[PDB]
DNA sequence: AAGT
RNA sequence: AGGA
DNA sequence: ACTTTTTCCGG
């Protein structure tokens, strides 16, 4: 809960079955290009290869997986320290947002805020964020190397039904923060009690009335048919 | 006709081009979809003639 | 189903309905018949829509 | 179905605070080849750490939920083959009694 | 009728063993795949054929 | 459909089956390896020791490409090490020196060398080798099956009699080519891809 | 579901970015 | 012998088909001429090594008595095979002015792999004479013999004039055959020429379609 | 294959030839480290793999109830208690051969009647 | 002999509408899906008030 | 689910 | 939201 | 880079 950054991170395995340059790049939120994994671990702090590979492959006897990770090391080789790895990431905006000191500072923040927002969105938790990114690459390769089976998108345990209460949570939040801005608006106007309790009531009503779970009478894309009239033909119905 | 502030003209011109456009076809690739103050978009002359349930 | 031990390729585990409707179905046989049934109804619905446009 | 229910949403911390005091090594201090086969622990897709003998932990966890201490709606699965122990406090999961 | 139901049960029973026989034969690597087919594809084709032969 | 004559000749069918069914170097290979074998005349690999001794009696790269072929795979899609290597040799022409273990030999092996900077060049060669190499058959033509179809045909006595024939069924299409193949009926050939029939045989 | 929403979720949405240059305390439902 | 025997087997088959096509166009060729066996082909156009001598294969053909009655202005044809896989502007300027001087009507160039873009630029340059490029490898099998391919018949200017009068048609109103059509090439159809397509019918026994060349 | 890293960088090792003495070296492209190769093999491809066939066999493999049991006598201790599974190499081709794990010695044996293994 | 859990009653796989079908196990698979749509068009007392 |  |  | 169809009939 709270703001709810629905930022999805992909870890892509470039090059197909029987092609050279089987490189691993990851599309990071608020970043134009797909950054090679090694630059990430380095930008994260994990500077040398092997320290990077330790996070990805755990068994030092799994040569098959490691040979697969060799081109990644090659790709990343260009960048060497934590700083030059962040600068490379800052070079790719947004837009770009010119100035060296600026681009380096960006990427510092994208990692704290946008990158793997769960776990922690705090500061010094690079350790956790790395081991996890690695756990992802590990799972990515495990499938390419025909060991784990490709995830069933339609497995039920992987689904969640949003019931009555959480449907309201999404709605109440949207409107409370809409009141919160009108609250700041009347506090501003006070160059020296007028807090419109209507927005919340009318909002909740509009929503449960139409079924249009959006904001507000200006609907699409809102999500309609959420609420609906209770069928009363028979007690079964 | 008045004291022409130029940028303001190329601004008011582009808006006329918009309306004359959106009146015939409202469903244009270049996304601003002219909408009635109700959120509901304005019905194009094109939209009126468009297939299955619709003039032709 | 969780009522089966892993790597069971047997008639029963893969959905062979040994029983007649007269004798009745087992919960496993019922649920499997159910998956089978569902596919046909989705087809009916999809086929009905496709087939229409083809006629047009 | 008639027996189906939905997870309301509980707190992960009383389980996180428990797990640490039960044999969980924090992820900040992991040695991938020193402790190699270590069963990795996740609470709501957040990788928290590793446990040496997951069989003992899995038995203590199951008993808290079955007694009452850990909420009964809290899902907890141990894949022996995959060497993972994933726990769920997550609101939304459809559950059934057995 | 009763004697025809004995006959039907034992009709499924033998086709069930026929399936088990091809199942052990495939777990023992002895099973030789059909040209242009997985070893498994070759096995499933046979299993599905015996079970549907018995249904008839 | 088979050449006018050879109707019930199953062995004729098998010939054309192999003649058209696509087989790649990848489909026979168990694994490929790169070793540093600095002297061409002698080998660090002890198994190989034998193979060098002969493919010498009755200058090049030190780096070796050593690929192992599967015996059972070399059997189903009928193949000789001779014809396998002869293809590799006819592919890379003179720039790649090829040696190979005999069909009789317990393990199936192919040794390849070349003619500063080499390590990567050889890996580029193994990629061409596995993917971009044809051994047998026509491209696009995948799984090929033999079928014993029934053709009602007029007998000497005049009556139409069920006189079956061996017929090939493909899991791919390339008309222009499988037509010009010896041992078939380019008067009887048929593809469900009518877009192809239109292109090759007219509207 | 609604019970979890009133008893808890509601008290939570009430204070997350609530504090304004004026913050919000405990919520009461009649 | 090796797999040298097959490059021959094919060049023989391609020739037989080139022979068939010319007979079919309305030129004078014997049935024994087409049916020329493999061993007999070798013992005609093969050097001291038993390898193909394509420069020798090249043959002039003339209209049958029958053809000059239907199409009077139907002139003489020349078919020039080339021994070089890639045919260049050098070997092309040869054959082109050969037709120009020997006042031929039509000319067919049978190449192995390609005719260079330089050489192809000289194909229309000599009117009223016409030139046809033909990949040898295509001719290996005759399409016209296939089950699915019905008899196509080129119509005279007088026959097409009549087809249009009799069915009260404008040229547009006719089913069309593409200039690039396998059969339209085999018969050397020029734009505006009509083919009568006599197909078998499960309905009537014999149904005759018509296709004008686009 | 088994690849090594630099003992000063920990950064990966790339091959280099010592043309003078006809011997293989592994160099570090971060610093100036170099070491002789232990094996002549620098790369192995492996198309028809057998690695992953018996993956995830922990000593807790006997505890998973989702797994089936058999009364097949063990080759090493003759214990008729085993937890069988199939080739965990999740590929199309794959044979339906079984792998039985003993519940005393914890040794892996097949139902294979074509070949003899050690994995 | 590995059984960790037992099913309370298998007829609990069914939802409201299907649970009014008599012997649905002696029926063809969709005939039940048809009933679990029709009972929502039937009459009778929907509430005592 | 296809195709400019 | 619902019928064939 | 970019668009458009999908059986027939109370509020
Ligand atoms: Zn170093
Ligand atoms: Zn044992």
């Amino acid at each position: 809960k709270g703001s709810r950054f629905i930022s999805t991170l992909q870890v892509k395995l470039y090059g197909r079955e029987g092609s050279s340059a089987r490189t691993i790049k990851a599309t990071l939120p608020y970043i134009k290009q797909d950054i090679p994994i090694v630059i990430i671990f380095r930008a994260l702090g994990i500077i040398p290869d092997g320290e990077i590979l330790e996070h990805i492959c755990y068994d030092v006897n799994d040569w098959q997986m490691l040979e697969m990770l060799k081109p990644c090391v090659e790709d990343g080789f260009v960048i060497q320290d934590r700083e030059t790895a962040l600068d490379f990431i800052g070079r790719r905006g947004t837009a770009l947002g010119i100035k060296k000191e600026k681009r380096i500072q960006y990427a510092k923040d994208i990692l704290q805020k946008e990158f793997l927002p769960h776990i922690t969105q705090l500061e010094g938790f690079e350790s956790r964020k790395a081991f996890f990114l690695g756990y992802m690459i590990n799972r990515l390769l495990l499938c390419a190397l025909d060991r784990k089976d490709q995830d069933d998108r339609d497995h039920f345990g992987k689904k969640r039904l949003d019931l009555a209460g959480p449907l309201l949570a999404q709605l109440f939040k949207t409107l409370f923060k809409k009141l919160t801005k009108d609250i700041f608006r009347y506090m501003q106007r006070t160059v020296e009690l007028a807090i419109n309790a209507k927005t919340i009531t009318s909002g909740l009503k509009y929503a449960l009335a139409t079924g249009n779970w959006g904001e507000q009478k200006k609907a699409m894309s809102s999500r309609a048919g959420v609420s609906q009239v209770l069928n009363r033909y028979t007690y079964s119905s | 006709h008045n004291g022409a502030p130029h940028h303001a003209i190329e601004e008011a011109e582009s808006l006329l081009q918009f309306h004359v456009a959106t009146y015939m076809d409202n469903d244009i690739a270049g996304q601003p979809q002219a909408l009635q103050k109700s959120g509901r978009p304005v019905k194009s002359i094109r939209a009126r003639l468009k297939g299955k349930e619709g003039r032709i | 189903l969780p009522h089966f031990s892993k790597d069971d390729y047997s008639p029963e585990s893969k959905g062979f309905v040994e029983n007649s409707y007269l004798r009745g179905l087992t919960p496993q046989e019922f649920f499997f018949h159910a998956m089978g049934g569902r596919e046909g109804l989705i087809d009916t619905a999809v086929k009905t829509a496709e087939t229409g446009y083809i006629q047009r | 179905s008639l027996m189906s229910c939905i997870s309301v949403g509980t707190d992960p911390m009383p389980i996180i605070t428990f797990l640490s005091e039960w044999g969980m090594e924090p992820l900040e201090d992991y040695v991938p080849h020193q402790s190699p086969d270590a069963t990795r622990v996740f609470v709501n897709g957040v990788w928290h750490g590793v446990h040496r003998n997951p069989a003992r932990l899995m038995e203590t966890l199951r008993t808290l939920r079955r007694k009452g201490d850990i909420n009964p709606e809290v899902s907890m699965i141990r894949d022996i083959r995959e060497k993972e122990l994933k726990i769920f406090t997550d609101a939304g999961r459809v559950y059934r009694p057995l | 009728d009763g004697p025809t139901m004995r006959e039907i049960t034992e009709t499924i029973a033998e086709a069930k063993k026929k399936v088990l026989d091809v199942t052990k034969e495939a777990q023992a690597n002895l099973l030789t795949a059909k040209h242009g087919m997985t070893l498994r594809e070759s096995f499933e084709d046979n299993v599905v054929r015996f079970l549907n032969e018995a249904r008839d | 459909y088979l050449e006018p004559g050879h109707a019930a000749d199953q062995e004729q069918a098998k010939l054309i089956r192999s003649a058209i069914e696509h087989t790649t170097l990848k489909s026979v290979t168990i694994a490929s390896e790169i070793y540093y074998d600095p002297d061409p005349r002698s080998t660090v690999i002890p198994e190989d020791e034998e193979i060098i001794q002969l493919h010498f009696s009755l200058q090049q790269s030190p780096w070796l490409l050593r690929l192992e072929l599967d015996r059972a795979a070399m059997n189903d899609k009928d193949l000789t090490m001779g014809q396998v290597g002869e293809r590799i040799k006819q592919t890379f022409k003179n720039d790649l020196f090829v040696i190979w273990s005999e069909d009789n030999d317990e393990k199936l092996i192919i040794r390849c060398r070349v003619v500063a900077e080499e390590d990567h060049m050889l890996k580029k060669i193994e990629n061409t080798m596995l993917e971009n190499i044809t051994l047998r058959g026509v491209e696009n033509i995948e799984r090929v099956v033999m079928m014993k179809y029934d053709r009602k045909v007029p007998s000497p006595t005049g009556e139409y009699v069920k006189e079956p024939e061996w017929v090939l069924e493909t899991d791919g299409v390339n008309l222009s080519e499988v037509m010009t193949v010896p041992g078939i009926d380019p008067t009887r050939i048929y593809t469900n891809s009518f877009i192809d029939i239109m292109e090759v045989l007219g509207i | 579901s609604f019970n979890q929403f009133v008893d808890y979720t509601l008290q939570d949405i009430i204070c997350e970015d609530s504090t304004l240059i004026i913050s919000f305390g405990k919520i009461y439902v009649t | 012998d090796q797999e040298n025997e097959r490059n021959i087997s094919r060049l023989w088959r391609a020739f037989r088909t080139v022979k068939e096509m010319v007979k079919d166009r309305g030129y004078f060729i014997t049935q024994e001429e087409v049916e020329l066996p493999l061993e007999d082909f070798k013992a005609k156009y093969c050097d001291s090594m038993g390898r193909p001598q394509r420069k020798m294969m090249s043959f002039q053909a003339n209209p049958t008595e029958e053809s000059i009655s239907k199409f009077p202005d139907m002139g003489s044809l020349w078919v020039e095979f080339c021994d070089e896989p890639s045919v260049g502007v050098k070997t092309m300027k040869t054959f082109v002015i050969h037709i120009q001087e020997k006042n031929f009507q039509t000319g067919i160039f049978v190449y192995q792999n390609n005719i260079t873009p330089s050489a192809m630029k000289l194909v229309p340059s000599i009117p009223p004479a016409t030139i046809e490029t033909f990949n040898e490898a295509a001719l290996v099998v005759n399409i016209t013999h296939h089950e699915l391919v019905p008899k196509h018949i080129r119509l005279s200017s007088d026959e097409k004039r009549e087809l249009l009068k009799r069915y009260r048609l404008k040229e547009s109103q006719l089913p069309r055959i593409q200039r690039a059509d396998p059969v339209a090439l085999y018969l050397g159809l020029k734009r505006g020429e009509v083919v009568k397509i006599i197909r078998k019918s499960e309905t009537s026994g014999r149904y005759a379609s018509y296709r004008i060349c686009m | 294959t088994t690849f090594r890293f630099c003992r000063d960088c920990n950064n990966m090792l790339y091959p280099r030839e010592d043309k003078e003495n006809n011997r293989l070296l592994f160099e570090c492209r971060t610093c100036s480290y170099v070491e002789e190769a232990g094996s002549p093999l620098v790369y192995r491809h492996e198309l028809i793999t057998n690695i992953g066939e018996t993956a995830g066999v922990v000593q807790d493999i006997g505890s998973d109830p989702t797994l089936p049991r058999s009364d097949r006598e063990c080759p090493k201790c003759h214990s008729r208690e085993n937890v069988f599974f199939q080739s965990q190499q999740r590929r199309k081709d794959t044979s339906m051969v079984l792998f039985f794990v003993c519940l005393s010695c914890s040794h892996i044996f097949t139902s294979d009647q074509k070949n003899k293994r050690t994995q | 002999t590995t059984f960790t859990h037992c099913e309370i009653h298998p007829s609990m796989i069914l939802g409201v509408a299907a649970s009014i079908i008599p012997f649905p196990d002696h029926n063809q698979s969709p005939r039940n899906t048809y009933q679990s749509a029709m009972g929502k068009q039937a009459m009778g007392v929907f509430l005592t008030n």
